[PDB]
Parts: structure tokens; sequence; C-alpha cells
């Protein structure tokens, strides 16, 4: 199968330098032309950069014109793109992706890799704080109870969150992501509960955050 | 576009 | 750099029916027009190029027309996997530019959420701050006013709410919204409550700090 794998995106602070990889496998890299797309937390698509044959053909997007440069290894099966001059507004995940070719003209991208995160601050990388939103014993909702664990200040992105190691999935809501302004991100994941399970059920939330190495497991008890 | 990256 | 436009930007529709989406360009790109499905997770999938031509392994039901100004991309009858974002690409010039998208959701019955409200944990305020908690679980649809107030007072600027994908199952929607405060600043107020707006009923859910 055609894959498309990129690397090489994580934590960069303004006015740093960030170099991304994509290895393309189950077709003859040289054979193609290819183009960097890039889209911001809960935005839409943004052309980036192409590339024809070589490092000779390339064109960009104005936003990135002068602080990127596309190239290509095709001993490598490779494309990178160089990224200097990084502002806030460039973090973002970054797909590569195959362009279809005929008759000289570049018409679409057929397909496209799992894409990057790449994250543009001056924070610094922080594991989460994990506190619980514990349910109330007294059951005020028709007999159902809310529980959950809120995830706070942690850095860059992204966070996983899974119940009872996987155990307990049916109600379960987790949010995406707030970027706080003190330049932290936080999130809560919720389930509902019979309120009749919170003396006999044990719930755990597990909070996994990679850019730190860190995985939180809390115990949620009832208030 | 054109492939070679130029405008047409 | 040539504008594309695409309106509706949100489509409610129930499975099985026709769904009839449009790009309109700024200027003349022909049928040099592509257009993308992105589900949430996920990574954009090519579906139409040439403005009409189905790529590899799209289903039939999906067929893209158009020429010059105007283009639309037609799902003759909508499946469950269809539910998501789609974006059009114009391909006439450099540099390329994308359409903001058009999100088609399940449309379903109206449904009012269950309010369930967190005060801070006891564990938190031992740092200093403190966060309050509001969930709306299970609601449709997804527009919703959610307003804080502490003793009785209207916040603003102190709050940030997260918003769910649409439920699989149910075709609703859940959202939070949290109020961060300091410890000092909580422990000047007694009553926390979060008042949920749909249509012309408002519902608040509320604690006392004390109890």
């Amino acid at each position: 199968q055609v894959q498309l794998v990129e690397s090489g995106g994580g934590l960069v602070k303004p006015g740093g330098s960030l170099r991304l990889s994509c290895a393309a496998s189950g077709f003859t890299f040289s054979d193609y032309y290819m183009s960097w797309i890039r889209q911001a937390p809960g935005k839409g698509l943004e052309w980036v950069s192409y590339i024809g044959s070589s490092n000779t053909y390339t064109s960009y997007a104005a936003s990135v014109k002068g602080r990127f440069t596309i190239s290509r290894d095709n001993a490598k099966n490779s494309l990178y793109l160089q990224m200097n001059s990084l502002r806030a507004e460039d973090t973002a995940v970054y797909y590569c992706a195959r362009e279809i070719e005929r008759s000289g003209w570049v018409r679409g991208n057929d397909y496209w890799g799992r894409g990057t995160l790449v994250t543009v601050s001056s924070a610094s990388t922080k594991g989460p704080s994990v506190f619980p939103l514990a349910p109330s014993s007294k059951s005020t909702s028709g007999g159902t109870a809310a529980l959950g664990c809120l995830v706070k200040d942690y850095f860059p992105e992204p966070v996983t969150v899974s119940w009872n190691s996987g155990a307990l999935t049916s109600g379960v809501h987790t949010f995406p992501a707030v970027l706080q302004s003190s330049g932290l991100y936080s999130l809560s994941s919720v389930v509902t509960v019979p309120s009749s399970s919170l003396g006999t059920q044990t719930y755990i939330c597990n909070v996994n955050h990679k850019p730190s190495n860190t995985k939180v497991d809390k115990k949620v008890e009832p208030k | 576009q054109p492939a070679d990256g130029n405008p047409d | 750099e040539i504008v594309l436009t695409q309106s509706p930007a949100t489509l409610s529709l129930s499975p099985g029916e026709r769904a009839t989406l449009s790009c309109r360009a700024s200027q003349n790109v022909s049928t040099y027009l592509a257009w993308y499905q992105q589900k949430p997770g996920q990574a954009p999938r090519l579906l139409m190029y040439d403005a009409s031509k189905r790529a590899t392994g799209i289903p039939a039901r999906f067929s893209g027309s158009g020429s010059g100004t105007e283009f639309t991309l037609t799902i003759s009858s909508l499946e469950p996997e269809d539910f998501a974002v789609y974006y059009c690409q114009q391909r006439r010039n450099w540099p390329l530019t994308f359409g903001g998208g058009t999100k088609v959701e399940i449309k379903r019955t109206v449904a009012a959420p269950s309010v369930f409200i967190f005060p801070p944990s006891d564990e938190q305020l031992k740092s200093g701050t403190a966060s309050v908690v509001c969930l709306l679980n299970n609601f449709y649809p997804r527009e919703a006013k959610v307003q804080w107030k502490v003793d009785n007072a209207l916040q603003s600027g102190n709050s940030q709410e997260s918003v769910t994908e649409q439920d699989s199952k149910d075709s609703t929607y859940s959202l939070s919204s949290t109020l961060t405060l300091s410890k000092a600043d909580y422990e000047k107020h007694k009553v926390y409550a979060c008042e949920v707006t749909q249509g012309t009923t408002s519902v608040t859910k509320s604690f006392n700090r004390g109890e």
C-alpha cells in the first residue's frame, strides 16, 4: 500500500527552526510530485508548499514565503520541510500528500500522511495535573451520576484518556483541549454511570501525555 | 497548476 | 488569490437523504477543482478531482459537477460514514487555496442536556487555583448559550468551553464549560451556577460552596 509517514514535529520557541520529514513507500517516489498541507487546531486546511521533479521546481503559500523551504531526496524516498522564523500561528498538524499529475498539470492530492504536530510557543513541556470531578453521592439527576477527570496545565498537545484501562467506554465524553491564557492546555473527560454503582464500582481515569513521557492514573471517589 | 511550480 | 466559499457551512440531514454541497470560486477555475472528505482525528481523503472525476475507491453515490465559478458535490443517498467535513480545493493556479469546509451532520430531534456542575476539588484548591466545571450531556442541537453566575453576578471573560463531535449512537453533542478563579476569589462567594439556554428554556444548575 501507498504509505506516507511524517516525522520531526514537536515544540519550538517563536523564531526557532524545525525540519519535517516525510517517508514515502509503496510507490516510486521519483515518479510523483508532492505538497505539504497544514491544519491549525479546529480550523480548515491550508496549503503550504509544493515540489515537482526536484528542488528546482517549488511553490509556496504567501504566508510562508521566505521562511519555509520544501525539498526532496529521492535516494531516501523522503520529502522535507525546513521551517525557519516560526510563529505561534504556524502551530498545526502538517501533512505531506502526493499529487496527481496529468498533461503537465498537477490536479489534487490522492494520498495523505497521518500528519505531525508542530507547536510554536514559549511554554515549556509539562505533564498534567489530574484532578477528580467527583460524583455527589446525593443524586439530583434522576438516578444517574456524572464523574470525570480534569486534566489541567499540560503542554504541548496531545493527551489521550481512557477509563478503567479501557474497560469503561459507554457514556464517556473526552473533550477537545482548550488553550488557556497561561499558554498551557486543559481538558476534561467525563462519564455518566448509574448512581447505584458509586459504592461498588471503582472508577479510574488513565491520562497519557507522551510529550512528557508521563501517564497519570486518578481514582475518582464519590463525595 | 503547471507542474513546474510557476504560475500560469 | 482565488478565493473559495463553501456555503452553507453546515448541512443537517438524515441518513438516506440526498446532500448537495456547494463551492464557489472568486475567479474562473474551469474544471480544476478537487474535493476532500475529513473525519475527526483523520487525514483528509480525496473524493473528486478535475471537478468530476471520482477518486480511487470512492463510491458512486459521490458525484462532482460544475465548471467556472460554481461547483457541486452531490451524495445521492447519505450513508452513516458520509457524515464528515468536506473541503474544496482549486487547482487552477498557484498559490493553491481551499474553501472553508462544509460539515454534514446528522439531523435528529431536539434533546435537552442533562446538566451537572462540579465544584473545584479540595486537591486543586490546595494549589491556590479553582476550576468549576459545567457539563451539558447529550443534547441536540449543538447551539446553546452557557453562562456562569457567581452570587447571581453574570461572569464574563473567565470561562472556556469545549464540545465533542456528534455521537455515533444517538447523534447528540456534549459540552463542557470551565470557570477559572483563584482560591481567594472562590472563597469570597457562595453560589456557583451554570445556566444553559436553548430556545425559550433556561436551566441553571448550582451549588453552595459550603455545602
